[PDB]
């Protein structure tokens, strides 16, 4: 599957994506080379890659820091919106 | 809430139920026995 993380429609259209269940190597196979389900492929670039037990995150910024859960991800990770922003 | 580290109970014994930080999962020994014994399947662990 995949899904879509948003802090809000209009508190920023930023946002980041989850291959949830999937190894961050074939993410990168699905650039914009091989057209897969989802059209869109400019954050495929990534540059900011992260791999986590729940999947292939992308598009959000890895910290090493500790705060309550903001949008639940799984096995462990929450993603929120803060700050540059 | 982090237990103290005198275990001075008034006698009481608690050490097989509270965690024990040499195990690699920080889990009391009678916790360990229940994983142990449930057979486990599907565990969704990442793999490769
Ligand atoms: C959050 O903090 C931890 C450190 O507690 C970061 O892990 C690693 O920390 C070291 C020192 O800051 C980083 O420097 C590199 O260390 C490696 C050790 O093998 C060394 O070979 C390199 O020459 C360099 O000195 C390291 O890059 C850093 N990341 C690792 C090991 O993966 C952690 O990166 C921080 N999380 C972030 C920035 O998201
Ligand atoms: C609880 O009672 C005893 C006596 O003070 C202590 O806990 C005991 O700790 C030993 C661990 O050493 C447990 O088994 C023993 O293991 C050693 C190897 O490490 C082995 O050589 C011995 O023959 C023995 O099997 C023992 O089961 C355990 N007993 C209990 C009731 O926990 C501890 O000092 C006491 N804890 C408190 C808070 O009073
Ligand atoms: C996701 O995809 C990447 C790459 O396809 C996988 O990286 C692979 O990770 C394993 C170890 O976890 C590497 O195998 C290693 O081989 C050396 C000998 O060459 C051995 O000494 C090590 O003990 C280890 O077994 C492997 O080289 C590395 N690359 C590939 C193509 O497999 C990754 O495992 C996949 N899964 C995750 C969560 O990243
Ligand atoms: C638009 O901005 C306001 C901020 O107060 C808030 O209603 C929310 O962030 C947005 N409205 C939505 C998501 O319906």
């Amino acid at each position: 599957g995949v899904s879509v993380i948003t802090p809000g429609t209009n508190t920023s259209n930023q946002v980041a994506v989850l291959y949830q269940g999937v190894n961050c190597t074939e993410v990168p196979v699905a650039i914009h080379a091989d057209q897969l389900t989802p059209t869109w492929r400019v954050y495929s670039t990534g540059s900011n890659v992260f791999q986590t037990r729940a999947g292939c995150l992308i598009g959000a910024e890895h910290v090493n820091n500790s705060y309550e859960c903001d949008i639940p991800i799984g096995a462990g990770i929450c993603a929120s919106y803060q700050t540059s922003q | 809430y982090k237990t103290p580290p005198i275990k001075d109970f008034g006698g009481f014994n608690f050490s097989q139920i509270l965690p024990d930080p040499s195990k690699p999962s920080k889990r009391s020994f009678i916790e360990d026995l229940l994983f142990n014994k449930v057979t486990l399947a599907d565990a969704g662990f990442i793999k490769q």
